[PDB]
RNA sequence: AGGAAUUCCCAGUAAGUGCGGGUCAUAAGCUUGCGUUGAUUAAGUCCCUGCCCUUUACACACCGCCCGU
């Protein structure tokens, strides 16, 4: 049999173009699930959350942002509606769009901090792939949450637009601006 | 596109003499400043007062492309609504700042919306993401033309110090520039800064 | 300068002085048989792949 | 189901169902040219402001807004691929927009009056035909920055339609309905007049042989394309502004001058 | 430079156990990079003759 | 060449309350101001205060290319030395003007060189030969490019109103210009005029 | 929608929601049970702020004297 997310989105055609992030994005045949709700224990051990499917990680990270915590079914429906809107607008697999958005949103180097009472000094350092994935998901969720606030637009459309812009690589998205500014600060501080 | 101006190191604080509370001024409160050994001549709200007159009467704010932030020496962040007029004369300006620093907000007498409000530090959280952030200092050897630094369609942040002595040094600026070969006042720096932005952005 | 990929061979330890980043030893994916020491921020283990936009800088230098 | 646009309200009606099953009412003054996509999930709209609006058939607020036009817009349509739109307004220009990118792809300015009837080809993407009151119908098409073919009509053009097979373009102006062939450019095959007022709308049946023409004189003529002669007539109480046909010829919907 | 200085240490015979322990460690960790550089070809030839002879 | 700016209608005068002499301030002397029915709000020395500061602190006045003349509402004509330093605080500024009017003179504390002293009316006699006079007001419907009005090597006189409300109207001005379509302050007009003349004469 | 300062927190944990009892002390706009939903980050250093100890079981291997009044 074939396993499709929500019964309509296939996972076989999804491919990852970044070699570093292949081992930390779980979308392939072993990690294919019908729903982003498994009731697993992925925070029990270090590095175990890299085995969690990325759709479930996006659902979990979308619960902490701007909501009463613990409402997971609502977040699942929001993700489903966002995927439907993405497919309607673009016409390609929303899983590929999410993977491309996460790949593009991840910073490659950050600035480690040396701070005293007077001033702070800087040093550019590298970023591990797990932190890249975590920070990309956090930036996407924060951008969607801030776009949806105080606007006549439900969170699903803002989230869909955020993934579309991030996967396209356009500068209209919050995550791309955050990534560009962080890498620019790290570049100036070498 | 907008201009963000941050007044860093403002000397704004409230003290009590007799039964009255009033803003700390160098000459008016000379006796109490020497008490406890505080350095005289450091309480200068006038620099903050004079600079806001230059900024908010500039046509750039009149066109709606300017936002002003004040970060005082006591680490209190104040946001300024562009719809506000500053008090032009000094004594009532002390009355406003005493009103603001105590009640944490000042409502419009003519409107429901707030005009002055104390907000959460740091100021870097309130800037639009992707904006350029520039510090200003006379000590920079190279004089940079303001017209060249203006972005075409992006917001930008410029930091001007509100002190007679010292250099601007904050965490979030990535370059420090000089725009003249001479030491200028804080009010003149804002007036010279805002005028170049208008003609680039077509505000005449 | 082209973007480089490196593989982590040995995790040395946490710097302490420079925040709390980790000093690691990395070898380039090219068949040049080169190896350098890098500072990495975030949780890292052996076998991870790092993306270096600049590959000339050394973590420990005078 | 069918979408009826009227005043500032676009109503979605089902089969039977006297009351509308859905309503879009957040139009500032009036709405123009509600049209469905080939998948029946999104609909294009127009307004007197000039912004082109994409709507979801299950939502309440538009998904994408296009602000390029300066005056009222009256014709909007999709392309062969379901992800670009072509719009034409009263500022003498016609614009091609991209849906995911949310920006205008291309602009044409080759018309001298109000541009208020656009059509696209299901067979070939970027191949579309536009109509205006300047008595001319220009075919902005291929991948080029100028019109490849133009057609002259003796009266202001109310409606234009494309026959999917054979490259036949039918245009309505005044009483006249003219058929033009694309095998050899600008070839008027048959010009017909069977109405005593202006021909408002022109529609094609599910079968290619039948062609329906509604006009302003409370009469609708059904023709065979093979002979180009009238084969049936319909009489109504008021003037036919809109004529619409369902799958096969199951349902006929006619919208009048009155409500 | 260290390989040149290590060769000078073994010939004198001073603290050969300490230097050889240091010398063998660098060769293993930089084995691939050393092999590529042709400039190091003379260096180990002096090292190879000296080390086994002294030990 | 030299730029001369004349501040007309300045509200500078000295009044008697009790036994001490004070400068006429609207905020401070509201009690006596309401008596005799004289209009509150007209007495506005603060307009003069910040205007002199930026004129004094402008780079041209360092270069010796600025002269400032003061013509008050009381028809008192005041010249300034380029070496003069106007106090930044309003209260310390009020002391000098009170000392100015009564003694008719202000000498340097470190030398006999003359800093501030009242001269004879009219000011037009003191103007250099071969100089044109220009008045500045918002009311002119046509805005003039301030960079266009500069003479290459000739002295030029501008008249800027230091009053609260009214229009500039003096006999010796030859032509009237507007520099912006927004209602500006007397201060920001002074900053704009010095900024424009700065680039033409090559001082940066 | 709550500044400056400041407190607490690592897995069924933070947070939300309901339903009971008043049990020989305490508890009434409060106290204590029980169930429901359920997250982000971290699994390592002594850099700051501190704390606890030391500097007299002879396999192999390793190592080879704390200082002062
Ligand atoms: N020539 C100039 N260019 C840009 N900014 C200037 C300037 N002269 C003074 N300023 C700004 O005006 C403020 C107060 S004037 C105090 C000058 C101070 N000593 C200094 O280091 O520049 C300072 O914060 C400074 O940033
Ligand atoms: N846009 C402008 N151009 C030139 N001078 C101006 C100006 N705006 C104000 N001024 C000058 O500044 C002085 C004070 S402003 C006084 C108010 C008056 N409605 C006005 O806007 O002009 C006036 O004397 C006027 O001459
Ligand atoms: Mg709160
Ligand atoms: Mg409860």
């Amino acid at each position: 049999p074939d396993i499709k997310l929500f019964g309509k989105w296939s996972t076989d055609d999804v491919q990852i173009n970044d070699i570093s992030l292949q081992d930390y994005i779980a979308v392939k045949e072993k990690y294919a699930k019908y729903l982003p709700h498994s009731a697993g224990r992925y925070a029990a051990k270090r590095f175990r959350k890299a085995q969690c499917p990325i759709v479930e990680r996006l659902t979990n990270s979308m619960m902490m942002h701007g909501r009463n915590n613990g409402k997971k079914l609502m977040t699942v429906r929001i993700v489903k509606h966002a995927f439907e809107i993405i497919h309607l607008l673009t016409g390609e697999n929303p899983l590929q769009v999410l993977v491309n958005a996460i790949i593009n949103s991840g910073p490659r180097e950050d600035s480690t901090r040396i701070g005293r009472a007077g001033t702070v000094r800087r040093q550019a350092v590298d970023v591990s792939p797990l932190r890249r994935v975590n920070q990309a998901i956090w930036l996407l969720c924060t951008g969607a949450r801030e776009a949806a606030f105080r606007n006549i637009k439900t969170i699903a459309e803002c989230l869909a637009d955020e993934l579309i812009n991030a996967a396209k690589g356009s500068s209209n998205s919050y995550a791309i601006k955050k990534k560009d500014e962080l890498e620019r600060v790290a570049k100036s501080n070498r | 596109r907008r201009l963000i101006v941050v007044l860093e190191g403002a000397s704004l604080e409230t003290v009590k003499v007799g039964k009255t509370y009033e803003l700390l001024n160098c000459d008016k409160h000379k006796s109490i400043l020497l008490k406890n050994g505080r350095d005289p001549g450091e309480a200068r709200p006038d620099i903050t007062h004079q600079s806001l007159l230059m900024l908010m009467d500039s046509p750039l704010n009149r066109a709606g492309l300017l936002q002003v932030y004040i970060h005082t020496q006591k680490n209190v962040l104040i946001e300024v609504n562009p719809q506000t007029r500053i008090p032009r004369t000094f004594d009532r300006f002390c009355g406003l700042m005493v009103q603001l620093l105590h009640k944490l907000s000042v409502r419009a007498a003519d409107g429901p919306q707030k005009l002055l409000k104390v907000i959460k530090n740091p100021v870097s959280d309130h800037f639009p993401v992707g904006c350029m952030k520039v510090g200003t200092s006379f000590s920079i050897p190279v004089v940079s033309d303001v017209r060249e630094l203006v972005p075409s369609s992006d917001p930008i942040v410029f930091v001007v110090g509100a002190f007679a002595h010292g250099k601007v040094s904050v965490e979030y600026t990535e370059k420090m520039v000089s725009i003249s070969n001479y030491p200028l006042s804080a009010a003149l720096t804002c007036a010279k800064l805002t005028t170049a932005f208008e003609e680039v952005w077509g505000v005449i | 300068q082209p973007i480089k990929l490196a593989r982590v061979t040995k995790v040395l330890g946490r710097t302490g002085s420079q925040g709390q980043c980790t000093q690691v030893r990395v070898e380039f994916m090219d068949d040049t048989s080169r190896s350098i020491i890098r500072n990495v921020k975030g949780p890292v283990r052996e076998g991870d792949v790092l993306t270096l936009l600049e590959s000339e800088r050394e973590a420990r230098r005078l | 189901n069918y979408a009826v646009t009227a005043s500032s309200r676009i109503h979605i009606y089902g089969r039977y169902s006297q009351e509308p099953i859905k309503t879009f009412s957040r139009f500032k003054d009036t709405a123009y040219c509600a049209t469905f996509r080939q998948d029946g999930r999104l609909l294009v709209a127009g307004s007197e402001d000039g912004g082109v609006q994409l709507f979801d058939i299950s939502g309440r607020a538009p998904l994408r807004q296009f602000e390029g036009h300066t005056k009222a817009v009256h014709t909007v349509d999709f392309t062969a691929d379901k992800y670009h739109v072509v719009s034409g307004a009263d500022d003498y220009t016609v614009k091609l927009w991209d849906i995911p990118n949310s920006k205008e792809i291309l602009t044409f300015k080759e018309h001298s009056d109000y541009v208020r009837c656009g059509c696209a080809s299901k067979l070939n993407p970027d191949l579309f035909i536009t109509g205006s009151y300047d008595h001319t119908v220009k075919m902005f098409d291929a991948r080029t920055s100028e019109s490849v073919l133009s057609v002259e009509h003796g009266q202001p053009v109310e409606s234009v339609l494309l026959f999917p097979s054979g490259g036949l373009l039918v245009s309505a102006g005044g009483r006249y309905v003219k058929v033009w062939d694309m095998l050899k450019g600008g070839q008027l095959l048959v010009s017909l007049k069977n109405h005593h007022k202006t021909v408002t709308c022109l529609c094609l049946s599910s079968s290619g042989q039948r062609l329906l023409s509604g006009s302003l004189d409370r009469k609708v003529k059904v023709y065979s394309t093979t002979s180009y002669k009238v084969v049936h007539s319909f009489d109504y109480a008021a003037s036919i502004l809109s004529l619409a046909l369902a799958h096969e010829d199951e349902t006929i919907v006619v919208g009048m001058t009155n409500g | 430079d260290i390989l040149k200085l290590f060769n000078e240490f073994i010939q004198l015979g001073s603290d050969v156990e300490l230097i050889c322990r240091c010398l063998f460690f660098l060769l293993r960790i930089h084995f691939g990079q050393i092999t590529s550089n042709q400039m190091l070809v003379p260096v180990i030839e002096k090292l190879r003759e000296t080390t086994i002879s002294k030990v």
